[PDB]
């Protein structure tokens, strides 16, 4: 480019003119070219930036993902995070999360707590659920119906401060033995 | 938290050279100085969209509230989406809407009106005038509350669920035992205190409206994003009346003053002048985006957490130990409520 | 390589008027012409150039021969048919190998075609020729190079062409060239292959600002459209009383310039014309203002200084000069907006005998500041002395003597010089020049002259509160906005001509051609009373058959119909509105997008859903 | 990690034109160039 | 001389480089050579 | 609008020299002069 200036070539300009009158155009030429260059330096620090922002988010995929299990919704892919496999590409990388999601769900019913005796019953680690008649206790994220049993439930109430409560008995492996 | 900022599409050519046959012949002799704005320019726009497809669109299916709102005693009016209003927005958003004054909308085609300012033309003519346009963004101020809404119907109703997979129904006291189970004290407690638990809930979530109507600006974020981009338009405009070193500032005016081979010179020293002011808007642009960018990064991990199930990292999600959060939009920005 | 040039080409798809021989209209010639024609053997000769094709200006001839041609520039008078009759004033000859090279392969059927361009930019007469064996049973569509034959420098003026016949006992085809931009994909081996214009279609512009030949699904943004303004508006001042320039030039006595006479200049129309009348000119340097363009503008005050000096003093008079007059009688301010005057006068300032009637300043005690006069006559002092008194040595007299008499030499001659101050800012200009005023229109694009202010804008009437002194309006940024009007005492405001800009948007090229255009940020009822008046920057002329138009919230989109389904975003056009490719038997079409399939979940007081399977997806993040 | 660093408060007039008012007025011919650099020094600061 | 870092001067084109034979496709009205950025790539020898 | 301008301005909270009349001093002009008077 030009530049405002009448030549564009500094080997043209050079032999074209004598010094003292090619000093104006090899000035023209300078302001324009280290303007332009100026121009690509801050661009690349502003990309180079980014770049770094992004790789600073990898490196913390990889020691989260890939090196143990995160616990963090939707970070190691969309779903119930399992692993990761790492993958290299050309300036940069690649993961492959493996996820676990649910499938195929069942209205079944449901109820805070169960009053065997006077006493509210809550499971310890799962879901209070009813096929339609009998009522189970079951994971969360997997229905496995178990036969409710004092080690499935922990006993603490009165029966009657608890909302949605349901009647049925809970069963104790120590009267029968 | 903001999530985006004012698309701009500044013209090189009519900005600099407005109108001008030897002014744009004299530009051209600059090489693609103004090509590269432009794709700038147009490269931060994109961005603008893609932070707000990040922040806002997180799921692929619109679910709705259910047609009765009894949610084992919690009062969700404030947050929910009112039909009474035609603009079907949440008492809580309209306040955030009602509390931001855009300078320039841009969806405005105010062209036409100009002509019939009656008084003395304001910014947004005043810009139009040199060639200073704002795009409208791709997605509006009602979809992005129907992304809200749907975002914050999915976790009354289906608990963190429907982030993972599947949407699963699940009574929203339920939910409730289950976050507090998740930060160390048993269900039992919410079974016995559900009444007290949703008179403090009702309580709260009536109080921070009123904290929200009666502080100056508590939005200062939001507001600070528009007034810096409203300035950096203002100066980029103000520049066009220095002389930059010229006989006059008016290119209309040295054109049909001088002739041609002497207004050389004086264009020149205007297109170096502009050309400079142009080229520090773009890279102070640049700048901002890319910090709108990280804040916006920030805004949908905290959503893709604290709002898409339970987090376990001390005061990311509020002061305490993290249960739920509430989305809310607000003009170029979102509201969560921890 | 891709390479993009801005050159004199045949636009494509562009009118081409087919003749026929069995008498040879002048066709004119601007810009160059495109020539081809299809003949067996022979049945043209040659072409002849130049302005009225007599022997009163330069023509030139190309008739070709046999073997050579005959290139010349000359004078000829005419033939009417041996070619010429007249070769007087006349030079410049040329022979060389012949234009036309004919190949049969024992058969009449191959019909060679050639293809002829010819043009004079900067005089350096080019003709460029390609012989192609396809026929022309019908002009060809396939693309056909032309490579340069000769370059030689008549430089003469060529507004006329006509051709030449032959004997016997289809052709013609001509095309006029203009100003293009070109898109041209060369070959591995250097030639050309395939080339695009630049303002023919909408696709062609993406494909051109995003240089390639395959444009892949999107939406680009090209260019800007700007509504050409249709009537040029001008409205000076209500004054046509002439100055007293003529008073101001036919002076008797201008005085010397260490006294210089000032004069004033005010309810003024200014014509120069009559200074150049009554000015046999020297020196007409004018640095403010260029002198054939200065009809056209308004001061606001002129200001005629009038003074008599020496031919040399004339060069000493200009911005940031120095010597004698320059330093103690006469300095011009540096950033000077006005211009100097002089000429001859030799009989008025000169008579037998001699006459020294006028003096100047070269003994001062300082330099002078601009446009300061110090008429006074103090001796200068020199050494230290308080002298007082006679004149003589170490004690001078301020101001000599300009002794002028009829014999001396050009450069002692009597010069007479008027020198013009003027004062071109912001003000409520007095004085104008002699253009007249047009009537005013409102409510329409135009160029407008009030009182010197030049610009474009849509002006209409309007209800500010102008106080009796003001003059213009303005912003917080300070551009013009209002100008009341001098013979009407009325505010109109002004607008934007239309300033937007046109984003086509179009799927790949290698699926279809299509294209649908976008007008940002306009109500487009505005493009389109706009583009039936034909004052539309943009020529690439989308069609608009009534179905395709959709006002958005962000422009308009023209060539694409709106179905009132909704799918996933394909092409984002912006407010919540995605065009993509679709099937009808296939068109572009507009839709507001869908977010996403519309569920409804099954909360209950008991209800509670809990999945009895489950299933492993693997995903990938880049 | 770092944290901060020094906070700077250039000035235009005295850094450009040192005490010069021919060379002021030359400056301030340039429009508000340099009041951008003065905005972003003190926004730099008040982040930091 | 090929193959070797010279000074050349064809017609008028002052440059520096190594200059080598060639399998270019040089049109007979052809004189000059470029790429895509715009640099003088090849040149056709006057006197050859 | 607030528009801001640099020109000759009588100072804010400035000396102004109030007289009477029943001589006639002269004063001095510089950079402009201000003149009030109710009669
Ligand atoms: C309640 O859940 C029971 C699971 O134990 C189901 O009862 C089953 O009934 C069959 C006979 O009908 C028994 O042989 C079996 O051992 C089991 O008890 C029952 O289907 C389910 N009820 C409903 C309505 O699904
Ligand atoms: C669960 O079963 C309890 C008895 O084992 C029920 O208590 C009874 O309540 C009735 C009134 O509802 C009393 O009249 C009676 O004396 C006894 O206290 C209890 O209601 C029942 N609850 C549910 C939800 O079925
Ligand atoms: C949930 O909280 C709402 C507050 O936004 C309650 O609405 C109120 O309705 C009364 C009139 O009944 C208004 O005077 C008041 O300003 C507010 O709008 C709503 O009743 C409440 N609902 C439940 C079930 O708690
Ligand atoms: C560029 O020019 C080359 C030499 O002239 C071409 O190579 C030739 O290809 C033909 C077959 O088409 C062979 O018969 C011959 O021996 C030689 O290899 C080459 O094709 C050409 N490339 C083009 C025109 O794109
Ligand atoms: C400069 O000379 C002009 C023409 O000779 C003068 O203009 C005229 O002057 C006569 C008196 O000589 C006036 O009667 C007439 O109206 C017109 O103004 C001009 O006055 C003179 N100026 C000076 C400062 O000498
Ligand atoms: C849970 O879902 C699995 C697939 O998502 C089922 O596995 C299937 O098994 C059938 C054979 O019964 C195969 O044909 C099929 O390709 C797939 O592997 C699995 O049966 C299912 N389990 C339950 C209890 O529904
Ligand atoms: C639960 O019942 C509701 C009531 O109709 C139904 O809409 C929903 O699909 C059911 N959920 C299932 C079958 O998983
Ligand atoms: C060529 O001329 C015909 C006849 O006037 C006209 O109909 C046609 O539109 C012209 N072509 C173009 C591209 O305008
Ligand atoms: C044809 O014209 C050329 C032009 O110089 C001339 O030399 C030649 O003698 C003419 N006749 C033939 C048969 O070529
Ligand atoms: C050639 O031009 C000159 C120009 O004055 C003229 O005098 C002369 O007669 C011309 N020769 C002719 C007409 O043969
Ligand atoms: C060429 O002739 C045309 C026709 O009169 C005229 O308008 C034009 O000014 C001429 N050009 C020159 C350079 O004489
Ligand atoms: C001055 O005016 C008179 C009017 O009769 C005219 O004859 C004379 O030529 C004029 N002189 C000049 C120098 O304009
Ligand atoms: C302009 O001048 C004409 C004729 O002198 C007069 O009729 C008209 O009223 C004038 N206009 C104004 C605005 O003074
Ligand atoms: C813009 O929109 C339409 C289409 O032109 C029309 O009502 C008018 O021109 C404008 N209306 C408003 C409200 O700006
Ligand atoms: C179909 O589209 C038209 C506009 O083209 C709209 O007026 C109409 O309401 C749409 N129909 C439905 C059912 O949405
Ligand atoms: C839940 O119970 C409340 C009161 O017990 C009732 O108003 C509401 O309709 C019930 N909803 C469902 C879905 O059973
Ligand atoms: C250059 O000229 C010489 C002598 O005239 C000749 O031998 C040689 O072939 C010429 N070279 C070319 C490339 O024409
Ligand atoms: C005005 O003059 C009085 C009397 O000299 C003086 O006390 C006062 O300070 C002056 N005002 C100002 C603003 O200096």
């Amino acid at each position: 480019s030009k530049f405002g200036a009448i030549s564009s070539v500094l080997n043209d300009i050079l032999s074209r003119l004598d010094p003292p009158e090619a000093e104006v155009q090899i000035d023209r030429l300078i302001t324009g070219r280290l303007q332009s260059l100026q121009t690509y330096v801050t661009q690349q620090l502003i990309r180079a930036a980014e770049i770094r922002a992004s790789a600073n988010l990898a490196a913390t995929k990889m020691s989260e993902c890939v090196l143990g299990q995160s616990k963090r919704v939707d970070f190691c892919g969309k779903g119930y995070h399992l692993m990761s496999f790492p993958q290299s590409a050309p300036h940069g990388v690649v993961f492959l999360h493996v996820t676990y999601v649910p499938a195929q769900e069942k209205n079944f019913t449901t109820a805070p707590a169960i009053c065997h005796d006077g006493k509210a019953h809550f499971p310890r680690e799962g879901v209070f659920v009813s096929n339609g008649t009998h009522w189970f206790v079951t994971q969360r994220n997997f229905y496995e119906p178990q036969i409710i049993t004092t080690d499935n439930t922990f006993v603490s109430g009165n029966c009657d401060v608890v909302i949605g409560i349901v009647n049925n008995t809970v069963y104790d492996p120590l009267q029968l033995e | 938290l903001p999530v985006s900022m004012t698309k701009t599409s500044v013209d090189c050519t009519m900005y600099i050279c407005g109108d001008s046959t030897e002014c744009s012949n004299l530009l051209l002799q600059y090489g693609s100085f103004c090509t590269q704005l432009k794709r700038a320019l147009t490269g931060i726009a994109v961005e603008q969209d893609k932070n707000t497809q990040e922040v806002f669109a997180q799921v692929k299916q619109i679910y709705k509230t259910p047609p009765i709102k009894y949610f084992g005693g919690f009062n969700f009016s404030q947050i929910l989406p009112d039909p009474s209003k035609p603009s079907k927005r949440s008492p809580i958003e309209d306040l955030l809407f009602n509390k931001v004054t855009l300078a320039d909308a841009g969806f405005i085609k105010q062209y036409g009106d100009c002509l019939g300012d009656i008084a003395a033309r304001d910014l947004i003519c005043a810009q139009k005038f040199n060639g200073l346009t704002v795009l409208p963004p791709l997605l509006t101020d009602e979809m992005i509350a129907q992304y809200t809404s749907a975002l914050l119907a999915g976790t009354i109703t289906s608990g963190w669920t429907f982030g993972a997979g599947p949407a699963l129904q699940i009574p929203f006291p339920m939910q409730m035992a289950y976050r507090f189970n998740g930060i160390g004290v048993t269900q039992n407690v919410l079974y016995e205190n559900q009444k007290l638990i949703a008179n403090q809930f009702n309580s709260a979530i009536g109080k921070i409206q009123d904290s929200l109507f009666s502080t100056p600006s508590a939005l200062g974020k939001l507001q600070d994003v528009v007034n810096h981009n409203a300035q950096a338009l203002n100066t980029l405009v103000k520049q066009l009346s220095s002389k930059f070193g010229a006989i006059s500032s008016v290119l209309n005016d040295i054109l049909s003053r001088l002739d041609p081979p002497e207004a050389e010179v004086q264009i020149d020293r205007l297109i170096t002048g502009r050309l400079q002011s142009l080229q520090t808007y773009v890279t102070q642009q640049l700048i901002r985006a890319a910090e709108i960018r990280a804040s916006a990064n920030l805004a949908a991990t905290k959503m893709s957490e604290c709002v898409l199930g339970q987090s376990k990292r001390v005061d990311f999600c509020g002061k305490g130990y993290h249960l739920m959060s509430f989305p809310q939009s607000a003009p170029h920005g979102v509201v969560f409520l921890h | 390589v891709l390479h993009l040039t801005q050159d004199l080409f045949l636009p494509f798809f562009s009118n081409v008027t087919w003749f026929h021989a069995i008498d040879n209209p002048v066709l004119p010639f601007n810009d160059g012409v495109y020539f081809a024609s299809t003949e067996k053997s022979n049945i043209i000769r040659g072409w002849i150039f130049g302005t009225t094709l007599d022997s009163k200006t330069q023509s030139l001839l190309i008739v070709n021969n046999a073997t050579n041609v005959f290139i010349k520039v000359c004078e000829f008078q005419f033939c009417n048919d041996g070619v010429y009759s007249s070769a007087n004033n006349c030079t410049f000859e040329y022979v060389s190998q012949p234009f036309l090279m004919d190949l049969e392969g024992k058969q009449g059927n191959f019909k060679n075609l050639r293809e002829f361009v010819f043009k004079n930019i900067d005089g350096y007469f080019k003709i460029y020729s390609k012989h192609t064996p396809i026929i022309g049973r019908d002009f060809p569509q396939g693309f056909s190079a032309l490579e340069p034959l000769v370059d030689l420098p008549i430089g003469i003026n060529i507004t006329r062409f006509q051709t030449l016949l032959a004997l016997n006992r289809a052709d013609y085809y001509v095309g006029y060239l203009q100003p293009r931009t070109f898109l041209l994909k060369y070959n591995e081996n250097g030639t050309i292959t395939d080339a695009v214009d630049c303002a023919l279609d909408p696709l062609s512009e993406t494909k051109c600002t995003l240089k390639s030949f395959t444009v892949e699904k999107g939406i680009y943004q090209t260019s800007n459209f700007r509504v050409q303004p249709t009537e040029s508006i001008v409205r000076f001042p209500n004054v046509t009383n002439l100055c007293p320039f003529h008073e101001v030039f036919n002076a008797t006595r201008f005085a010397s310039v260490y006294a210089w006479n000032r004069t004033r200049i005010s309810n003024c129309v200014a014509d120069y014309s009559v200074l150049y009348n009554f000015a046999p000119f020297f020196a007409f340097k004018c640095y403010g203002v260029s002198p054939t363009k200065l009809n056209d503008l308004c001061f606001t005050n002129v200001y005629a200084d009038s003074f008599v000096i020496k031919g040399n003093e004339v060069s000493q008079i200009a911005p940031g000069q120095t010597g004698n007059i320059a330093d103690y009688n006469y300095k011009l301010p540096d950033d000077f907006t006005g211009c100097v005057i002089a000429w001859n006068s030799n009989k008025l300032d000169s008579k037998h005998s001699g006459n020294y009637d006028y003096w100047y300043r070269l003994f001062r005690k300082s330099k002078l500041k601009p446009f300061e006069r110090d008429i006074s006559t103090e001796i200068y002092q020199a050494g230290n002395k308080p002298c007082k008194g006679v004149k003589g040595p170490n004690c001078y007299f301020p101001l000599q003597s300009y002794g002028f008499r009829p014999t001396y030499g050009v450069g002692h001659q009597p010069y007479r010089v008027v020198v013009l101050s003027f004062e071109l800012l912001h003000a409520p200009a007095t004085v104008c020049g002699p253009k007249k005023s047009t009537n005013l229109v409102k409510n329409k694009c135009v160029n407008f002259n009030f009182n010197g202010l030049t610009g474009t804008g849509v002006l209409t009437k309007s209800n500010k509160k102008f106080l009796p002194f003001q003059q213009f309006g303005r912003d917080i940024v300070d551009t013009t906005d209002a100008v009341r009007d001098p013979q009407t005492l009325e505010i109109l405001d002004i607008t934007p001509c239309s300033f937007g800009g046109v984003s086509v948007i179009t799927p790949g090229t290698n699926t279809s051609n299509q294209v649908a255009v976008l007008y940002q940020g306009v109500n487009c009822t505005e493009v389109s009373v706009a583009i039936h008046a034909d004052q539309l920057t943009p020529t690439w002329r989308v069609y608009s058959t009534g179905s395709n138009v959709f006002q958005t919230r962000a422009g308009c989109l023209i060539g694409a119909e709106y179905v009132n389904n909704s799918y996933e975003c394909d092409i984002p056009i912006g407010a919540g509105i995605c065009a993509s490719y679709q099937t009808q038997s296939q068109s572009i079409i507009a839709y507001t997008m869908s977010l996403g399939a519309e569920n409804s979940v099954a909360y209950s007081n008991n209800s509670i859903a809990i999945p009895t399977n489950f299933t492993i997806s693997v995903t990938t993040e880049i």
